[PDB]
């Protein structure tokens, strides 16, 4: 069986143009557990990117919080980009700062 | 019962590329505390909660070599699975597991959980009884009928009403301001127009400790639960978690709507509504 | 504190 991932974009605090904050990017509901996240600024890849330890829900589904330290403004464009076997091509999610 | 230890084992097989991978984390409800991983340089039980770092070195190598035998135990079952559902050599494959118990406020056992999933789905589970097994399919009762004749529910038993309550209850006392503390969500109604003619209404709920919790929407008193959109409750990072609930709305109409939050760390749940 | 698991 294969679960296709769900993917939320978001920060650890509200945005504040300026103050540093944490770029969070939330994989969960997917399987098997093979995945690769990348947090992008202006299309980007972002080096200093940590994950949480492989765990799932009780449905068995797999889930994985990846993160890194940042500082919103109002040019800078964020977004996760994730491949799973489901996936045909690399999905992009934009960070939405109402979101 | 307000609390609840919990192991979540997956091993999975790569053939090709080495030995199946095996990794266990530990958890105390939404805390994680331990994690066991084969791929690390130096395979050993390591600290990720700062409450059982006080714990002795006994009990860091008892534990370090309690999941290097689970680690090749879970190998031989991956191979035994793929004879009982005739699979190649060649595919890739997840025997996930999940273990522990609940307790009461008292510390009293309210239930013990041994269960297994094969690339996804249920396979054998130990019933709540702590005595017998519900198997998925035919190749599930093989397994059924070797735990069976080898009397291993009486040893899973064992451990889930003795040994894995005492644990518990000494975590619970060690972490005492963290595992014992529940914080309420910080909430608040953000409003998005979409047109002349609708708007979004969204409620949201911050920094909440443990994960559990409701958010719902109203029109008039009336729970609007197929119209509302949800998001998954999400992690901060900080031990705390998030999440939010969305209704589009009829300009005009936006006093007509109360979002109502539910929440351990809250006396009494709350209303709210959105304060223009 | 873990367990020792069985072989399915």
């Amino acid at each position: 069986i294969q679960r296709t991932p769900k993917i939320q974009v978001y920060s650890r605090h509200p945005a504040e143009n300026g103050k540093s904050n944490f770029l969070n990017c939330y994989v969960s509901g997917f399987h098997p557990s093979d995945i690769e996240v990348d947090l992008l600024k202006n299309g980007e890849r972002i080096e200093k990117v940590e994950h949480s330890d492989l765990s799932f829900s009780k449905d068995w589904s797999f889930y994985l919080l990846y993160y890194t330290e940042f500082t919103p403004t109002e040019k800078d464009e964020y977004a996760c980009r994730v491949n799973h076997v489901t996936l045909s091509q690399p999905k992009i999610v934009k960070w939405d700062r109402d979101m | 019962g307000s609390h609840s230890m919990r192991y979540f084992d997956t091993a999975m097989s790569r053939p090709g590329r080495g030995e199946p991978r095996f990794i266990s984390v530990g958890y105390v409800d939404d805390t994680q505390f331990v994690r066991f991983d084969s791929d690390a340089a130096s395979p050993r039980e390591e600290p990720r909660a700062p409450w059982i770092e006080q714990e002795g070195p006994e009990y860091w190598d008892r534990n370090t070599q309690i999941f290097k035998t689970n680690t090749q135990t879970d190998r031989e079952s991956l191979r035994n699975l793929r004879g009982y559902y005739n699979q190649s050599e060649a595919g890739s494959h997840t025997l996930q597991s999940m273990y522990g118990c609940d307790v009461g406020p008292d510390g009293r056992l309210l239930r013990g959980h041994n269960q297994y999933a094969y690339d996804g789905k249920d396979y054998i589970a130990l019933n709540e009884d702590l005595r017998s097994w519900t198997a998925a399919d035919t190749a599930a009762q093989i397994t059924q009928r070797k735990w069976e004749a080898a009397r291993v529910a009486e040893q899973d038993r064992a451990y889930l009403e003795g040994t894995c309550v005492e644990w518990l209850r000494r975590y619970l006392e060690n972490g005492k301001d963290t595992l014992e503390r529940a914080d309420p969500p910080k909430t608040h109604v953000t409003h998005h127009p979409i047109s002349d003619h609708e708007a979004t209404l969204r409620c949201w709920a911050l920094g909440f400790y443990p994960a559990e919790i409701t958010l719902t929407w109203q029109r008039d008193g009336e729970d609007q639960t197929q119209d509302t959109e949800l998001v998954e409750t999400r992690p901060a990072g900080d031990r705390t978690f998030q999440k939010w609930a969305a209704v589009v709305v009829p300009s005009g109409e936006e006093q007509r709507y109360t979002c109502h939050v539910q929440h351990e760390g809250l006396p009494k749940p709350l209303t709210l509504r959105w304060e223009p | 504190g873990g367990r020792k698991k069985y072989k399915l």
